């Protein structure tokens, strides 16, 4: 079940290859990137959503740090869609979904600038 | 209002020729609460009040007056309104951690959920 997070491919995957896979900048370029998290285990689903949400956020965060240096209008605006947004972001303070709550909230407060 | 204590930043809505002064002696020392919706113009109203509080002087001197205004600018918008001001972002602010009290220092380092 955890081959996507702990397989042999996950060991040898490049950090660059992860971002272009999540954002669709790889060999096959697409505007929409469907992240089918149907078969992800529920005790792992919070972990995978939180990591992708953070990785996309610092992609936009680190883009603004070169944008001040580059001072040129070349932007990559990103919109993330959360079907079942109440699930990864509940108001309950129970420990099962805190990581996905913190990642989505970080895009909610600071993602507008980035 | 006396002519010395008059502070004008707005005019009457149904009569633009009628200036509406406030007691600027009493306008500032007692706290101000500017409330509106997003897109109602409360950032402009804040900016216009502070510009009127800066360019005004006793006329017996040339230079900066004694206004001291601190803006907790969070949307990165008041840089344009006051070009001759001191702006402190993350890359320029140096806030010492040791000036934090015990309550602030707990939130910076500990976790409260566990
Ligand atoms: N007194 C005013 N007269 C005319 N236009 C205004 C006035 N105040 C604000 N606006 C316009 O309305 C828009 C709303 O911005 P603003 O009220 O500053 O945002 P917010 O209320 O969300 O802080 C601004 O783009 C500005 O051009
Ligand atoms: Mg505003």
């Amino acid at each position: 079940r955890l081959d996507f997070i702990l397989g042999e491919g996950s060991k040898s995957v490049t950090f660059k290859e992860t971002l272009e896979t999540l954002i669709s900048y790889g060999k096959d370029k697409s505007n929409i990137t469907i992240l089918d998290v149907s078969g992800v285990p529920f005790e792992v689903l919070s972990i995978c959503v939180s990591l992708i949400s953070r990785l996309i956020f610092e992609f936009g965060y680190h883009s603004k740090k070169i944008k001040r240096k580059s001072n040129e209008n070349q932007d990559i605006p990103i919109l993330i869609v959360y079907e079942e947004a109440h699930k990864y972001a509940p108001k309950s303070d129970l420990s099962k979904y805190r990581t996905s709550k913190e990642a989505i909230e970080r895009i909610a407060k600071e993602g507008r600038k980035y | 209002i006396d002519i010395n204590d008059r502070f004008t930043f707005s005019s009457l809505s149904l009569n633009t020729k009628v200036s509406v002064p406030v007691n600027g002696n009493r306008f500032f020392n007692k706290h101000i609460a500017i409330v509106g919706s997003t897109g109602s113009g409360k950032s402009h109203t804040v900016a216009k009040i502070l510009q009127k509080a800066v360019d005004e002087k006793q006329e017996g001197y040339k230079g900066l007056n004694n206004s001291h205004i601190i803006i907790f600018d969070i949307h990165s918008e008041y840089e344009n309104a006051f070009p001759n001001s001191n702006v402190l972002n993350v890359d320029t602010l140096t806030l010492p951690y040791w000036l934090l009290n015990g309550d602030e220092l707990e939130e910076l380092f500990l976790d409260t959920e566990a």
